[PDB]
């Protein structure tokens, strides 16, 4: 489905590309002294990758489970996401208003 | 794109330097390392913690909308039956930017954001 | 039907609930209105109402026309033509239901819009609340509700303030007509059920009027129920009284609005005419078949989703703004003209008159300056509305909140101001004269002439040469003041005999408290011998030739006395708090011998005089001998002891004045206060330009072009380590400059005490 494959797309963008901003600074600026902290360099084990044009999702890849909540209030719903550390599930929730 | 490394073969690779400071903090004479043993018993109280749980709230939770309120409210009434361990607020607390106000007639931007 | 006054969204999408009046009553009604939308492709795809169209963008495409809820519940579900499929994005898709209705239908109009097509006499009732004193009143009671000596001060008060407003009362009394009782105070649940009590006894037919400008909005809303028509608006009960007996005036400058705009009579905001100029220039963009711009949700302008990435040339369009302001230090005897200009801005705007990247769209100028132009005509013949609006014009080219606001039409519309100044400038010493000074409100000139009263012609004759050129048709070209003699350095350090004489320094500002006075007294009999001179030499017949010679060696004999004072007395307890040096903004230096900084002013004061160099340079050599300083050691060197902090283009709202503001040159009244009226600035506002401020210089240095230090090339590449020719990067802003503007930031914000600004200041270090 089109809805998978562009966060399929977007995770291994990231991922592989291994830095948060592959944008130029022309771009997207960042602050010089503090883009070490873009960098992923040893690949976080998850990442909250927050983004509100894009379905929610919890993939994976290379081990590294990136989950993304898009958006509060959609659908007329509140949505909501519980990462559960201890066996990094992702149970989305919902609540209808 | 050039393929992307899985977290324990770059850690191995890179010598296994804790870049966090969860293990300890570096000098410029001292790097700090990401002791196995303690990686390990770390781990394992990891898996032994079943309960704990991170929620995370969705984006763009503006605060100046009563329907936002409204359905926040309600979740974190859920929440308070079952506290999480740690909970997320993210993103763009208010509806519109907050900027320098053109006009002194209106509550100003920065105290808007305040209440 | 066919007359509105007012619309509103229903809860559900595409339909207004709208409040209509035909045949002396007001009805309520709904409407339901499609959402047009546009949409641009670079290859074409046409799955289904769709129409192939064409219409200037901003700087295929095709309009899309739905009711918004198939829309809605299409778009963000479906695999649609709305979702991915070489949309290069939705142009006009943020614009409200009712605000696309007020464009299209306005006051002189469920209900289909496809068929809708383009004397008040009536109740009011009242609702202002000052915070907990909420204030209630109608037009059809005779008592007033005013919650938490009250009642007697409340009877003569009205009584008092009724005399002074009869004429005003009686003429508008047919709108809202008188004397009435008082009532005064969980507490909250009378607002919802005394609002209900004015429902029950005028189901429709009665006007709300809200609110002032001690808001508390939305949360009124929730406590009044929804369903009126609703005027939205924004020991001291005589505010309260004044108030009430001001509403008349209200609604008849309301519906004077109204009628002239054909904005309905709930949905004009007082508080803003730039949201009335909104409305009036989207009718005659999309008249002349241009994309509009309308921006609900953010500041920026809709250009569909590029709007929401930086961009260098964005950033540098919304960071920018100086005038190259002329300051032409010295000694004038010719009598100078102190020229005050205004409706600058709208003198270029009516006279103006892709390759260009940054340049606002050439069709929406041409609509602005039409429509301008159509503005000031009415406003020539004496329309008050059409007159406010072509002056509030000034606030909406700047205003983000303008829902046209476009940086690209701030900065285009700015950089014609810088141009046409310049021209000014060029046209006023075309004839002859030379500039002194000049920035956006005010010029200096030099007239090539020596008498007040011989130039009282003349100086007629040069502005209207001036005016009468076309360039320069509507200025307000104003002789503010004549100068016969004038010392000038800046707008903050001049001293001159006007026609007398006037002096002001900052520099006197930094001497130590006993050589503030000492300081005034020796400009005094500067100015005194300056004249003298000029006078002998005009009898007698640049004239201020030996003028030093008059006052000279008076001078040396008390600076020799004062210099064995001050070794007497600046380390004594008894003294040393007229020796102490003053903190203040922008305090630039540290200062070791306070006598020498007055020696060091008042030679500075008179090193200006082109003419005269010679002599008071060696007048300034006997005067530092007196310390043994040499005539060119560079702790004898003058160095301006302030730090310029000039937040660009405030707003005086209340008679739409642009002036840069100096937070440290300038003296504090015209800091808290402005210079032409005299309101108080509100202290908030001013600590967010502030802040403002900091911010675009933080992000001017961390957008900042790299550049080469040893040829000036700029740096192209993003991986070089120097450039081609050997030489090192460097910026372009070099971080010790930056380093000095927070240093002046953090010293204005202890000296005033702007807690944001100072806490903003902690907030990044920590
Ligand atoms: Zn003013
Ligand atoms: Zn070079």
């Amino acid at each position: 489905p089109q809805k998978v494959q562009e966060t399929r797309k977007l995770v291994k963008t990231i991922l592989d590309q291994g830095h948060l901003s592959p944008f130029l600074d022309s771009l997207r600026p960042i602050s010089w002294d503090l883009d070490h902290t873009l960098t992923l360099c040893p690949i976080p084990s998850t990442m909250v990758l927050c983004d509100t044009t894009s379905a929610q999702f919890d993939l994976t890849y290379n081990g590294c489970k990136v989950i993304n909540p898009g958006s509060f209030i959609h659908n007329r719903r509140a949505r909501y996401m519980e990462y559960v550390p201890s066996s990094k599930k992702t149970i989305q929730e919902e609540i209808y208003i | 794109l050039p393929p992307g490394e899985r977290r324990e073969i770059t850690l191995e690779t890179i010598g296994n330097l804790d870049l966090l400071g969860i293990h300890g903090i570096s000098n410029n004479n001292f790097i700090a390392r990401l002791d196995k043993d303690l990686k390990i018993r770390l781990h394992l109280l990891e898996k032994e913690l079943t309960d704990h749980k991170f929620v995370i709230l969705g984006a763009n939770l503006f605060l100046d909308d009563l329907k936002i309120m409204t359905a926040l409210s309600k979740i974190l009434q859920k929440l308070n039956d079952d506290p999480p361990t740690l909970l997320i607020w993210q993103g763009s607390f208010t509806s519109v930017p907050v900027f320098a106000s053109m006009s002194s007639r209106n509550i100003s931007s920065s105290t808007q954001f305040k209440n | 039907t066919w007359e509105v006054l007012q619309y509103k969204d229903s809860g559900e999408p595409g339909v207004l609930e709208v409040f209509v009046t035909i045949n002396g009553k007001v009805q309520n009604i709904t409407f339901h209105i499609p959402k047009t939308i546009y949409m641009k492709f670079k290859s074409q795809t046409m799955p289904l109402l769709i129409e192939k169209s064409s219409a200037s963008l901003p700087n295929q495409l095709f309009k899309i026309t739905l009711p918004e809820s198939v829309f809605l519940e299409e778009k963000e579900n479906c695999t649609s033509i709305f979702n991915d499929e070489n949309v290069l994005g939705v142009f006009e898709g943020t614009i409200t239901p009712h605000q696309r209705a007020i464009m299209d239908l306005g006051a002189s109009v469920g209900f289909e819009m496809k068929d809708l097509s383009m004397g008040f006499s009536m109740d009011i009732g009242y609702l202002l609340h000052f915070p907990e004193f909420f204030s209630l009143f109608k037009s059809w009671g005779d008592t007033i509700t005013i919650l938490v000596i009250n009642a007697s001060s409340l009877g003569q008060i009205y009584k008092q303030m009724f005399e002074k407003k009869k004429g005003k009362i009686e003429t508008y009394s047919y709108l809202v007509d008188i004397n009435f009782e008082f009532v005064y105070f969980k507490l909250y649940r009378r607002l919802s059920q005394e609002t209900t009590k004015l429902k029950e006894e005028r189901g429709l037919q009665f006007l709300l009027l809200l609110q002032s400008p001690f808001i508390t909005k939305l949360l009124g809303t929730i406590r009044l129920l929804n369903q009126m028509p609703i005027v939205k608006l924004s020991t001291l009960l005589k505010k309260l009284v004044n108030h009430v007996l001001s509403s008349g005036s209200w609604i008849s400058h309301l519906i004077k609005l109204s009628q002239y705009s054909n904005i309905p009579i709930c949905n004009l905001r007082l508080d803003s005419m730039d949201y009335i100029i909104d409305v009036l220039y989207a009718r005659k963009l999309k008249k002349e078949n241009i994309v509009l711009w309308w921006n609900e949700k953010a500041p920026l302008p809709d250009h569909g989703g590029i709007q929401n990435d930086f961009d260098l040339n964005t950033s540098w369009i919304m960071n920018d703004s100086e005038f190259p302001k002329i300051n032409n230090s010295g000694v004038y005897d010719n009598v100078v003209l102190d020229v005050g200009v205004d409706n600058l801005t709208v003198n270029t705007i009516l006279t103006s008159a892709e390759f260009v990247h940054d340049a606002f769209s050439n069709d929406a100028l041409n609509v602005l300056r039409g429509m301008l132009k159509e503005w000031w005509d009415e406003a020539l013949k004496e329309n008050s509305t059409a007159d406010l609006l072509v002056n509030s014009l000034a606030s909406w080219v700047q205003n983000p909140n303008a829902k046209l606001f476009d940086g690209l039409l701030r900065y285009h519309v700015h950089n014609l101001t810088k141009k046409a100044l310049l021209q000014l400038v060029n046209e006023f010493s075309a004839l002859g004269s030379t500039i002194v000074y000049a920035d956006r409100n005010q010029i200096l000139i030099k007239t090539n002439k020596y008498s007040p009263e011989n130039c009282y012609a003349y100086s007629q004759y040069m502005m209207k040469a001036v005016r009468t050129n076309p360039m320069f048709s509507y200025l307000d070209l104003n002789i503010k003041r004549y100068w016969d003699l004038l010392i000038w350095m800046d707008k903050f350090n001049f001293s001159g005999l006007a026609c007398t004489a006037v002096s002001q320094w900052q520099l006197k500002k930094f001497l130590s408290p006993i050589y503030q006075p000492e300081f005034e007294d020796w400009m005094m009999i500067i100015l005194d011998s300056m004249l003298k001179t000029k006078q002998s030499y005009l009898k007698l017949n640049n004239s201020l030739n030996g003028f030093s010679h008059l006052f000279s060696k008076p001078l040396m004999k008390r600076v020799k006395k004062l210099f064995k004072n001050q070794q007497e007395f600046i380390l004594d307890p008894q003294y040393e708090a007229d020796y102490v040096i003053p903190v203040l903004p922008g305090s630039h230096l540290n200062v070791k011998n306070p006598l020498l900084e007055l020696v060091k002013s008042l030679c500075h004061v008179m090193l200006l005089s082109k003419s005269t160099i010679l002599e008071i340079r060696t007048l300034r050599k006997e005067l530092l001998k007196i310390f043994e300083l040499r005539e060119f050691a560079k702790v004898a060197e003058f160095k301006d002891p302030s730090l310029s902090l000039v937040v660009p283009d405030f707003l005086c709202e209340y008679c739409f004045f642009i002036s840069d503001i100096d937070f440290c040159k300038a003296a504090p009244e015209s800091i808290f206060s402005c210079v032409r009226c005299h309101k108080a600035f509100n202290q908030v506002l001013l600590q967010e330009h502030l802040i403002q401020k900091l911010r675009s210089d933080i992000e001017s240095y961390l957008i900042q072009d790299l550049r080469c230090s040893r040829c000036h090339k700029v740096k192209r590449d993003y991986m070089s380590a120097h450039c081609p020719c050997a030489g090192a990067w460097e910026g372009t802003l070099p971080r010790e400059s930056i380093v000095q503007k927070l240093n002046v930031f953090k010293q204005v914000a202890k000296y005033y005490g702007f807690d944001i600004l100072l806490s903003c200041i902690a907030d990044l270090t920590i």
